[PDB]
């Protein structure tokens, strides 16, 4: 018979980063294996069609990366713009909204992320379709829509609404009455702003916060390096370069030595491409996870616990980092709590009295009914208690009196 | 042609290389054939191949107040 | 032939203590122990919230507490029996090992 | 060749095991730690614990 | 104009079983390919990395 109800809350802002894609590369088989050679190309010709499905697989990977970025970011039909006079009830987004006075239109956290995170044998890198300023236009559109409209721009036309009312609904969606917002606007505003500032400092100082971007780049590079390291090894042949083999020998055995090199380099290419295929599969898994986070988390208030930050969920904001996304989830966490004595019913006239919404708590000598996430006690009347039965079958009922607002009025 | 500075090959140059046979329209429409680096091409009216700068959807603005 | 086998970092006692923590939390606290500080609550009140969360009102629980307790207990017992007898209970794991 | 086929097969197996591990993590966070509403995720019927 | 409403319930407890982690092995390259030999290492140093 002991219940502990929190009496004070605290807002929180937490960062979750997800990598979206990788570098779109391509490798030409003949130039890598037999660059600027005639005998080498003739020998490679009789290996059927090995080095066309290599280019097939690599083109598949490249177009797939373009699709990844497209579906992660391009989920807003129009392009919204934030109002010219910023009066958002007290909240201060100046640290996430793009600053026009910037040389490049990227908000300060995006700039911090861009700063924080850091060959010619046919190896080619195709450039991405979307460019970073287009990505900036998308995320600015998403932010302006979710600041002035809410969730309604992802379910039809975009409808405006003040910001304090939008957070009133976002509380009222996790079982906390909205009067707590309309009476603690100032406290919640200050906690919001200081939280964003702490986010800036924490990710600025600690340089290993976003390692799970950097790692990607690192490992990609390693593969490429290993690849070229295979052009200086002789795979059991006489030497490691075609011209010396051709000059110092005759075709009757130059054919054999060149065959050895061809087999070695073909095997190295095969391992490289299969490794890239597996890596692309895992990066697509994370891209789909990012798309779902953007849909159910950025465009709506989600109830799936621990999907969108440890705590009850309020909002989210996206920012773009090189080849990846970073969300700032704004969540809510109860802080200060208190012991109480609880009772599941109240036999008043013999009939039980269960509570419509809220538990039946008490301190030493008075019984109150209060909601379940903020100590706010009201007297017990017949507007928040519904009756069912007679006070026998419940195990734990507790006598009391239940007020009636109609009796004093009829007693005029 | 990819990555050549195109002094060595209508002609148009861009981050992806230079493309020959496309008139650079200053306008911007929905993307049709992705070229690269934000530029993409289509077949539009005389009827010719054109290569322009991608669009991101029609602009908008919502009359926010308090 | 150079075929080593490293040992796992956590040991089955450690993961046993993890799952005991999860069980004791959900029995004494509920869901409030995964969204901040852990707050106590009786068990029938917690069951009343669970019931109220799916549409059914709570007086059904506070009046059928005994019957629901018996159904709970017998169901747990038959789980012990059914996964104890049948040989193909753990198949999903064993295939991996094989 | 023997080693290479072994290691590639292991990589694919590890990928699908990771898929199952992520699924288990989602179930343990959303179902053990919270009441679920998405049907047939947490057993046939309405879900209690 | 006909509706069918239940008047009684029943609690079930369904088990559900998931793999999480596989076995952590590791294999040396030269010892497997061929170890306790010299011509192995000399000839295999040129195969690559
Ligand atoms: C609730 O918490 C804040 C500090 O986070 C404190 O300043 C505020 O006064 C608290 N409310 C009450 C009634 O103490
Ligand atoms: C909002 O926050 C920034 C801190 O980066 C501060 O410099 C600025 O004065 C604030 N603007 C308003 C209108 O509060
Ligand atoms: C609750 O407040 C005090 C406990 O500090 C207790 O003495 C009192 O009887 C209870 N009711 C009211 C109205 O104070
Ligand atoms: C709680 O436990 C004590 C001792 O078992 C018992 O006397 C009491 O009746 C219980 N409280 C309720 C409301 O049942
Ligand atoms: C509740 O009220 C009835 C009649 O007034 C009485 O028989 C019963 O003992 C009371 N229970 C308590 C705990 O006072
Ligand atoms: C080569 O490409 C660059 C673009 O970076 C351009 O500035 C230059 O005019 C081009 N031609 C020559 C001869 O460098
Ligand atoms: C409901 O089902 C149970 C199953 O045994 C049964 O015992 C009980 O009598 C039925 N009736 C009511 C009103 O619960």
């Amino acid at each position: 018979n002991s219940i502990a109800i929190p009496t004070n809350f605290t807002i929180s802002v937490t960062t979750e980063i997800l990598p979206v894609s990788m570098t779109k590369t391509s490798v030409d088989c003949t130039m890598y294996i037999c660059g600027d050679s005639t005998e080498c190309s003739n020998l490679l010709l009789q290996y059927g069609s090995f080095c066309t499905q290599l280019n097939r697989a690599l083109t598949g990977i490249a177009v797939e990366q373009d699709k990844n970025t497209q579906e992660v970011f391009a989920q807003v039909k129009q392009i919204y713009k934030t109002p010219p006079i910023k009066d958002f009830g007290g909240f201060n987004f100046s640290q996430i909204l793009p600053d026009p006075s910037k040389p490049s239109k990227r908000s300060p956290i995006e700039d911090l992320l861009f700063n924080k995170v850091t060959k010619f044998n046919g190896l080619t890198v195709l450039p991405p379709l979307l460019t970073d300023e287009m990505i900036a236009q998308y995320t600015s559109a998403l932010l302006a829509g979710t600041i002035t409209s809410g969730w309604t721009f992802g379910a039809g036309p975009a409808l405006q609404i003040p910001f304090p009312m939008q957070m009133a609904y976002r509380f009222n969606g996790i079982g906390v009455t909205q009067n707590v917002l309309y009476e603690n606007q100032k406290l919640i505003a200050n906690q919001f702003n200081s939280a964003i500032g702490k986010i800036q400092d924490s990710l600025s100082s600690t340089p290993s916060a976003l390692g799970k971007l950097q790692d990607v780049v690192n490992q990609n590079a390693q593969a490429l390096n290993t690849l070229v390291k295979q052009l200086s090894s002789n795979f059991g042949a006489i030497s490691s370069v075609l011209n010396d083999i051709l000059s110092r020998l005759d075709p009757p055995e130059a054919e054999v030595q060149i065959d050895r090199l061809i087999t070695g380099r073909l095997q190295s290419l095969q391992t490289y491409v299969t490794q890239q295929l597996i890596r692309a599969a895992e990066i697509r898994a994370s891209a789909n996870l990012a798309a779902t986070k953007m849909s159910e988390c950025v465009l709506g208030q989600s109830k799936r616990v621990d999907f969108c930050g440890k705590g009850y969920h309020l909002m989210s904001f996206p920012q773009s980092a090189p080849h990846g996304v970073v969300f700032l989830h704004v969540t809510y966490v109860p802080a200060q709590e208190k012991n109480f004595t609880t009772a599941p019913a109240i036999c008043h006239d013999g009939k039980a009295h269960f509570p419509r919404e809220g538990v039946f708590v008490s301190n030493g000598t008075h019984w109150f009914v209060t909601q379940r996430n903020f100590y706010e006690p009201q007297i017990i009347t017949t507007d928040n208690t519904f009756v069912s039965g007679n006070c026998d079958v419940v195990i734990g009922i507790v006598n009391n009196t239940v007020y009636d607002p109609l009796q004093p009025e009829l007693d005029s | 042609y990819q990555d050549v500075n195109c002094t060595e090959v209508n002609v148009f140059q861009t981050r992806a290389g230079c493309l020959i046979g496309a008139e650079h329209v200053n306008n911007s429409y929905e993307c049709d054939i992705p070229i690269g680096a934000g530029i993409c091409a289509s077949y539009q009216t005389s009827q010719s191949i054109i290569a322009y700068t991608m669009s991101l959807g029609a602009e908008n603005s919502v009359a926010y107040s308090n």
